[PDB]
């Protein structure tokens, strides 16, 4: 498998820099890593109608707006389905005891007040909210993308998923350089 | 003429301050240790502008002087010296020269007016001290479980809190947590502190007089460790760290003791056949007997199978198999206490009869 | 004296102070929300802007696409609620300063509340919005001296659910 | 496969500056003047007057090192350069006491050999430093 690329390193920051048999190839890691991360997230929504559950340590002190305690006394099955169980501490706060895998890694607190905002005004019925707005972890923001025996397990985004080469807007998420940037050396 | 000293007076002080003086920092200095003769006592002091160490050096010195010279080159030196000759410091314009023997050494020196300090805190806010052995002992019962270079800056740390007469050692990656805690002789107003990775080295390294004990001061964003005629001063991590009551379970019903050594040298054997991407291991707890098994992607599996003292129902756990050897092997006892829930929920390691160590790994989904 | 003096908490979410009445129950999380709402208003119809703190790590978001040209859209007014962010690339953003009275939390909430209300005019989401984080949800409960500074909520404040006494002895009935 | 070169031509004949010291202290004295030498190149310079062996090493850093070691030696003086290294192995991999140290001229080859082993040769050029 002669793949996208072999990811190399990181570069400043925000970009992941994968060196192919064209060139060294520029993926914006969070515009790619949202794209893939809706993908998966929608088809494993699709399918056993529920996405993948994980627990953990350390619960996030939530502090939970007052209607989204009711929220949360509404069926919090649907919660359960989108992958976030957390439990009521008491007065007005939460706790997120399990978060969905394909996300992790912080501000879980984030992803469990999007969800359950939108659990008001039951009618769901929309499903897209498991986009931008649930995707609102992507990969890792601007730290870290550990020391490269994962960087290639991003590279490998965009095989068996689709919706590539357009990104949410259109701006590309990858390649511009190729082998001839000796130009930019004049 | 500024100094004159047996070799190993002023190579063992030097020994301080290899970890803390980066051999390439961006400041040149830095990269110098910093001598100081005054009422003939020397001075040793380093400092990476975070970690700041000195301590007392020889006393054969007639004069006062302050230079700074290369940490590197002086200690090769020193070292390279037999040991029990005499050492001749001279000071000649921005030159030291050494002199051993028929040795001469002619090297460059930097003012100490651009040597920098840390300017500490002087708003002491606790003080103890503890058995140099116990703190060591403590620190490495709980080094392993810290994360090293997370998103979260608190937790590239140990969390360091006292009290009453309670002083505890927390750290964790997200993934693990490691307690530990002891009694200290005084009782203190609830102070807590973030240790960096690279004070907790250091401060590991120091810990060399089991015997004696060890002074902790906790200042403005601040920590002095004093001991053995050598005192450290460290900035904390900021921030807030995570509450560890919470993380300690209180449900894990299925407890059995079993030795550590053995099962140690099961994980082991058995990791070597182990998918090396994910590393884990499945542990099968069933009535009198606990299994620990691997397998890889060359379809190879490795088994072993401990006898348990054990009664209550079975159990299938998976395992980062990294976090449970750490546990074995930085606990120096001879049997271990394990404490279960279910397969989705944490796990309790802990030394019986032993309240001030705990554990917690959560499973892995293998 | 009055409104009492704290002395302890009960499981995590009541401060219990004792009077020359009886021991008060106060809703922490509640009265430093209402406290917070009444000081950020003080704050804020006079000086024209919250008192901002510089931290040290500064925490990065997520940042809807929408959310960083919000924040091309005048930043003037999230500095005048104390909050200034920078954008470090990609599509994310981080607070380099938060609100003081607010300080540790999941700054992260109160910025995106601030920059998801951006989609003009209003005030008042300076409240529970804003106030979202009130005190510390329901651990860390900082100890009775402070507890009683925490007791002096509606001292110089005014101003949905009560935040103190039930103790009459209907416990005494509950048990009795 | 290949023809291996004649080490015949290798060797000297003619050393006259002949004198045996110590293969632990000079291997001691090389270790402690290589340290404020150049780290890449190590150029290590030897002065032989009669009596007394110099060794003496500089670096980038106008840092200078020098050690001396008494010796059975009446011959006339002689300066000679040397990469460090080359001298250091021979006194690392050879386990006797006494090393005998022949020189001609600073230009061409010295002679490293053990007292009364006529079985080891050990061979340098120096460099100009």
């Amino acid at each position: 498998l002669p793949p996208l690329g072999f990811a190399i390193a990181q570069l400043l920051g925000i970009y992941i820099l994968a060196q192919a048999e064209d060139s060294l190839l520029l993926i914006d890691m969070h515009a790619a890593a949202e794209r893939v991360n809706y993908e998966k997230m929608k088809r494993q929504r699709q399918e056993n109608g529920n996405l993948q559950s994980q627990h953990l340590l350390i619960p996030v002190t939530f502090a939970a707006s007052h209607e989204e305690c009711a929220a949360l006394a509404d069926h919090a099955e649907t919660l359960a389905g989108f992958g976030l169980e957390l439990s009521d501490m008491g007065g007005n706060t939460l706790a997120v005891r399990a978060a969905p895998v394909m996300l992790g890694k912080s501000d879980v607190v984030s992803l469990a007040r999007d969800v359950l905002g939108e659990l008001a005004q039951v009618g769901a019925s929309h499903e897209n909210r498991i986009l931008a707005t649930m995707s609102c972890h992507g990969s890792i923001r601007a730290g870290r993308r550990l020391t490269l025996p994962e960087m290639n397990a991003l590279l490998r985004d965009m095989e068996n998923t689709p919706r590539s080469n357009q990104c949410n807007h259109g701006r590309p998420t990858w390649v511009k350089l190729t082998l001839k940037e000796l130009d930019t050396l004049f | 003429l500024i100094l004159q000293a047996e070799r190993d007076s002023l190579l063992k002080p030097l020994q301080a301050f290899t970890g803390i003086v980066e051999r390439l920092h961006t400041l040149p200095i830095l990269s110098n240790v910093l001598i100081e003769g005054r009422g003939g006592q020397t001075k040793l002091l380093a400092t990476d502008l975070e970690i700041q160490i000195d301590t007392a050096g020889p006393e054969g010195g007639a004069g006062d002087f302050r230079i700074t010279t290369n940490a590197k080159k002086f200690q090769d030196i020193l070292r390279a010296l037999p040991a029990g000759a005499l050492v001749s410091l001279d000071w000649d314009d921005n030159r030291l020269t050494l002199k051993a023997g028929k040795s001469r050494f002619a090297l460059q020196t930097l003012p100490a007016a651009d040597f920098p300090m840390m300017n500490v805190g002087e708003d002491i806010s606790a003080t103890f001290s503890l058995g140099q052995e116990r703190f060591k002992t403590m620190l490495s019962q709980v080094q392993y479980s810290m994360a090293v270079q997370d998103i979260r800056y608190y937790l590239n740390g140990l969390l360091m809190q006292v009290e009453g007469s309670q002083l505890r050692l927390v750290a964790t990656d997200g993934h693990r947590l490691a307690y530990a805690a002891c009694a200290i002789d005084a009782d203190l107003p609830r102070a807590e502190v973030i240790l960096p990775r690279k004070t907790v080295l250091e401060l590991f390294k120091l810990l060399n007089n089991p015997d004696d004990p060890i002074q902790i001061e906790l200042l403005d964003k601040q920590v002095r460790f004093q001991c053995n005629g050598t005192t450290i001063v460290s900035k904390v991590i900021d921030g807030k760290f995570p509450d560890f009551n919470r993380v300690i379970p209180l449900d894990n019903d299925k407890i059995f003791v079993l030795s550590r050594a053995e099962l140690l040298g099961a994980l082991e054997r058995v990791s070597i056949l182990a998918n090396e991407k994910f590393r884990g291991a499945r542990l099968f707890l069933q009535p009198g007997l606990l299994s620990v098994v691997c397998s890889n992607n060359e379809q190879e599996e490795a088994r072993e199978e401990i006898e348990i003292a054990y009664q209550g129902g079975e159990l299938e756990v998976g395992f980062n198999i990294g976090y449970l050897m750490d546990v074995l092997r930085n606990i120096h006892s001879d049997d271990m206490q394990l404490a279960f829930g279910d397969a989705n929920r944490s796990t309790l390691f802990t030394v019986p009869n032993n309240p001030n160590f705990k554990y917690i790994v959560m499973p892995m989904r293998i």
